[PDB]
């Protein structure tokens, strides 16, 4: 069966760092495009960062370029997110999502990010 | 969920290996290697490109294009 | 068996990698990565695709195809 | 040497739900689409279900799409349809089948469904 | 040997991922994934095929060819 | 180097069956479309039966359409031919070769097939 | 940044497996396979290509390319 | 070295998975894949190849080529 | 979680020689084109030289034609750069880059090479 | 880094036989089409053979077809030539090559082959 495992979520105080982890099994990992896509609370979903089955061709959102920085092992089938410089505008349910993002079916439940004072 | 329905502006190859294309005003790219060749051909054919995703609005590539001829 | 003799109306990539193509008003796939191209330069230089399969109701899949330039 | 098995039918009664396995060998299934296709009795063969080598990508005929669900497990060799909320007309013999199922060549000797 | 020469009189992807061609009558059929886009090229541009096989009879099974324009 | 080494064939009467297969040594066999062609002493190359890497699409000659039946062990590295119910129009040299035939330097050194009786 | 804006004057395929094209009188190579029917399409239909790249100077490697039908 | 320059007469899918060209009476093959769909539109659309190798001689391998349409 | 660790850089007297080695991970390197580019200060960034995987086919600058020689080990995962008879007009950031490096985000924190 | 090392050569009779053998190092060799060209004195480089990565696709000269056989060991690295049945015409430094032969760069330093009486 596909899942997808996000973890490495939580509470942080605004500046600070996070990274978030994707374990993902059932199907070949290798063979698919990765990205990251967040849900903020009241606004629809932002797709965020993308990276090629390789993991050397990145794409990220003009909204966290810079901050966040999105890895891959095809040896361990994860997928990471290095979020650092955290603003409060990234509070937001964080969803692995296989392919572009285009799907939610492709989606596994989200790990909650709660940046705050 | 139809996105853009039009003639290829342009396209783009990228850095990552991914495929841009501006179809009505709208970029919208695709890390799919079989679309780079239909969508260029479409592009210099003038075809009528319908392309549908559920996340439309989330800055979410595509992977789902409908090609149609001219007509006239 | 012949499911579909006609020019392609249209063609689409899908999701999941897949080709489809609706040929005489009915829509047929396939999982064929080759098919791909070719379908596509059919439906543009307006050939007459040929649909063989076993399963001939729209929207079954497809793999075995015929291509005759118009006339 | 190419051999598909299924197995996991029966006679099951309407709304009722039933799993279909079928287990393959004699070629490498990891590396091959594959599909479920139902051949009712006086009827012609109708393609059902289908998933992609990646594993993700799922295609469903109109007529069960919603109460179907098809799935793979390339360490196991076995390709699985999830026949939930059954109805009569699905009452017939299950194929399971290398590819897309446009040719006969491809399906294995198939497992009896009685929805009644 | 000379199999056919002539003009692409069709094409077909077959259930195998071979594909034939029936060129001057006689169908002959190719393993080769390079040659489908080329032979799809040749049928539609009107090329005149030599197809060369040590095996003529049609159905026989080829990878050797030449392309000429008309 | 590379190499096919065809075995199975021998003296059949007319409606026997017959096994033969071709091991094949040299080369990533797993990578390479195999057939089997025949050649009958007066007659020219006849191209028999064809099989795609990973052995699920197989292709037939009208003559032997369903009285043959090509396979291949990929972990073997072999290539066999069954041929049930045969004629003595079946009579030939059969080779085993790399693509689809057509190229005689691809074929291996035959194993001969004859299918005669009394008469 | 944008190198060059133009229609391909010639393509060449290097020993090396890359792909040379000169673009308003600047060469620019590519070690991408899948550009090179891309950018032959491109020099044959006649398309303003525009080639963006961090090294500017003739000569220079490229991975990124936009593609304009002409006018 | 040039060895030919010229719009191609022929072209050829070899046994052995290789292509040949024949370019102003001479013919060249060469073992490049992605060199295949280049050297027949180039001999379909009427392109002026220029051959480039170490070994001249009709029948030498070679892999450097450069296209230029017809005008 | 790609990295390339540019080396063996530092001061040398023109005319000298120096051996730079780029130490790429996170990724498999025998899979992609790489190449070295420099980065003269105050000026723009230099295409210096490129080498495909397999590492027979190698592409330099007309500058550095002759002076300079890529190689990769597939087998240790770098990729190396031999300047000889160096020139001051050499004196700069040498960076190590996935692909063409025509993009700045394929490039490793780069060695630094000075030549007086 | 890169190198190829040619040997069997030598003085053989007309109508003798050689097994030329070439030992390729610094590249991944299984990855290339290799070649044989000679260099007769007096004469330009000849393309003599060719074999394609796997060993299964061949090419020979007109002037060498059926008397030379061109092979691989793709595990030891090794490109062979055997040639049969010498003519006085095949005297000449047989270099082994990378690709097609048509890059003098990617050739080794020769082996010299000598057939008179």
């Amino acid at each position: 069966q596909v899942q997808l495992q996000e973890s490495g979520g939580g509470l942080v105080q605004p500046g600070g760092s996070l990274r978030l982890s994707c374990a993902a099994s059932g199907f070949t990992f290798s063979s698919y495009y990765m990205s990251w896509v967040r849900q903020a609370p009241g606004k629809g979903p932002e797709w965020v960062s993308g990276i090629n089955t390789g993991g050397v061709g990145t794409r990220y959102a003009d909204s966290v370029k810079g901050r966040f920085t999105i890895s891959r092992d095809n040896a361990k089938n994860t997928l990471y997110l290095q979020m650092n410089s955290l603003k409060p505008e990234d509070t937001a349910l964080y969803y692995c999502a296989i392919g572009e993002g285009g799907n939610r079916n492709y989606w596994g439940q989200g790990t909650q990010v709660t940046v705050s004072s | 969920a139809d996105c853009a329905k039009g003639k290829i502006e342009f396209s783009k190859y990228n850095e990552d290996d991914t495929f841009t294309v501006k179809v009505d005003g709208k970029e919208y790219w695709t890390s799919r290697w079989n679309l780079q060749p239909l969508l260029q051909s479409a592009q210099l054919t003038g075809m009528t490109v319908t392309i549908k995703s559920s996340t439309c609005e989330s800055g979410s590539g595509f992977a789902e294009v409908q090609f149609n001829n001219d007509l006239e």
